């Protein structure tokens, strides 16, 4: 879910 | 070259072309009516030198508002302002008839109309009746 | 005589047009001021059309003006030399008012959060959600998680085109006159026809999902989960050449800005940073963010962002200072957009936040005054907003579009 943005975490 | 420009009491100046065709009539009189002198039977010296001094100033004709340098060479009696207006609309030179108008609208903004007559010695022609109706339709802006 | 009334005597001089002139600089307040020092002042500014000139010189610096002008329809009554019906003085004299009573209570519809909603159901197949969307005066073009590209009438919210060919969920979108260009799940970079909706070019480059893309005057750029930005010259929409390839995230690239000056990319790795729109050289790195970064938007000298760590920030691109950090979003902020009088933030909890910008940017305001409205309509994440002086268009997870109107309220 949410494929518009990413983290690094 | 220069060319002879003629104020209403007869003095003469000698002005560099360039500068004096800042001048749109002068422009015309010089270029379709071959004048030499060019009368300003509508401009004194006075003025005239004042006129000459702004467009020499205004070399390359940069008036953006009101610069610093024309801020301190319109800072003459409301007289002097005037015929400064007149003279500039009668030799056509935008620029100077435009900051001596905003000049002219700086004296005005910012004041209640007592505060603006007091300004330019302008008599209250209103009836009392026709005043408060004009009070009521504008006091949405206070 | 060191006095002269410059009003009456330019007149008397048969020089009516230059005192005309000389009042068409004043401010209303001045103005009205103007009408009461004396018949002649009066009838000058009443005769001079000074009114309609004042209404026209606010419609020409701003577009609030210029808006409200159309939408009402007194723009019909403006310009166009000769009177012809001729509405008098008179007319345009009583509007100026009217024109700041409607504005003061648009104003207000915003401050307390009165508006008309309208909810459009995108329908979406299998996949829920609309990712991206961008509208004008007509229409609203929108991105969605079922692959396809949907077009709404802006004003009987019908469907009138559905574009597909993406192989994954359309991420980010922008159009013009011309075009459409969207960026997928599909990593691809997909330019359409505005109009027939025909593909005119497919741009194949990025490994990985396209995040976010811009373009303007001849310029695009694109951003991926692959963690590269491509900059390209777009003469055409078939004349399109990749320039350069900035690599410069530790993680997926999750949007991008740029002007003529700068080019402005945010990361999941926490950081903005600033390019050479010219060079396509870094500049500096913009630090700060505790956490993953999901939006941001520049103009001038202003980068404002949102971040997985709940707060926007406001940041001088010159010198990479953060101005202020807004805090109230109780999840993720996933949209943000701003213009002179304020920015309007969206958050995976749905809700969006209306902030004071001008407010954000004085560093003696309170964080007390800096949230004028939280709107809650959306049920599941937004994934992007446009607004304007009049209207918010959110999009959502919830699978809706949301127009939230603060002029046509009820
Ligand atoms: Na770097």
């Amino acid at each position: 879910l949410d494929s518009g943005i990413h983290s690094g975490a | 070259p220069s060319i002879k420009l003629q104020s209403s009491d007869g003095e003469i100046f000698e002005v560099d072309v360039e500068i004096a065709k800042q001048s749109v009539t002068i422009k015309t009189m010089l270029e379709d009516l071959g004048m030499d002198p060019v009368p300003l039977p509508n401009v004194n010296a006075a003025i005239l030198k004042k006129v000459i001094q702004w467009c020499t100033h205004h070399k390359d004709d940069p008036p953006d508002d009101i610069p610093v340098w024309d801020q301190e060479f319109l800072k003459v009696d409301q007289g002097t302002l005037f015929e400064l207006i007149l003279a500039a609309n009668y030799l056509d030179i935008k620029g100077l008839l435009d900051v001596t108008c905003k000049t002219v609208a700086n004296m005005i903004k910012g004041k209640t109309p007592e505060e603006i007559r007091k300004t330019f010695n302008i008599k209250n022609d209103f009836t009392e009746e026709e005043e408060a109706q004009v009070r009521k339709e504008n006091q949405w802006c206070e | 005589m060191l006095q002269r009334d410059f009003i009456t005597a330019l007149p008397e001089q048969g020089l009516d047009h230059i005192a005309e002139n000389i009042l068409s600089y004043l401010d209303a307040r001045s103005l009205c001021a103007a009408e009461l020092v004396c018949k002649e002042w009066q009838r000058v500014i009443s005769e001079g059309m000074l009114w309609k000139k004042l209404i026209e010189r606010m419609v020409r610096t701003d577009p609030l003006w210029k808006g409200l002008s159309e939408r009402r329809g007194w723009d019909q009554y403006l310009f166009k030399n000769r009177p012809t019906d001729g509405p008098p003085n008179s007319f345009y004299r009583s509007l100026y008012p009217k024109i700041i009573q409607d504005i003061e209570t648009i104003e207000s519809n915003w401050r307390c959060g009165r508006h008309n909603l309208q909810r459009i159901q995108c329908r979406s197949e299998n996949s829920k959600g609309v990712y991206c969307l961008q509208y004008d005066d007509e229409k609203i073009i929108s991105g969605l998680r079922d692959n396809s590209i949907k077009i709404w009438d802006k004003t009987s919210l019908e469907c009138l085109k559905v574009l597909t060919g993406h192989t994954g969920s359309v991420l980010c979108l922008q159009y013009d006159e011309r075009v459409i260009v969207t960026g997928s799940s599909d990593s691809t970079v997909r330019v359409w026809d505005v109009n027939t909706g025909e593909v005119l070019n497919t741009l194949i480059h990025h490994n990985e999902a396209v995040l976010h893309l811009r373009f303007s005057n001849g310029l695009m750029v694109t951003c991926s989960k692959d963690r590269s930005i491509a900059v390209w010259d777009m003469a055409s929409a078939t004349d399109i050449t990749l320039r350069r390839v900035l690599v410069g995230h530790r993680a997926a690239v999750n949007v991008v800005d740029f002007d003529d000056k700068y080019i402005v990319s945010a990361s999941g790795d926490r950081t903005i940073k600033v390019w050479s729109t010219s060079t396509c050289e870094f500049v500096r790195t913009l630090n700060g963010h505790k956490r993953g970064i999901a939006c941001l938007q520049y103009r001038d000298r202003l980068v404002v962002s949102g971040s997985s760590d709940n707060t926007i920030r406001l940041w001088d691109i010159e010198c990479g200072a953060c101005l202020r950090v807004l805090e109230g979003h109780e999840e993720l902020v996933r949209c943000i957009r701003f213009d002179n009088k304020r920015i309007v933030s969206g958050a995976y909890d749905g809700k969006i936040k209306v902030w004071d910008l001008q407010a954000a940017l004085d560093p003696r305001a309170p964080a007390s005054t800096l949230c004028l409205r939280t709107l809650v309509e959306h049920s599941g994440r937004v994934f992007r907003l446009q607004f304007d002086e009049f209207q918010i268009i959110s999009s959502s997870h919830d699978d809706t579009i949301l127009i939230w109107d603060f002029l046509n309220v009820p």
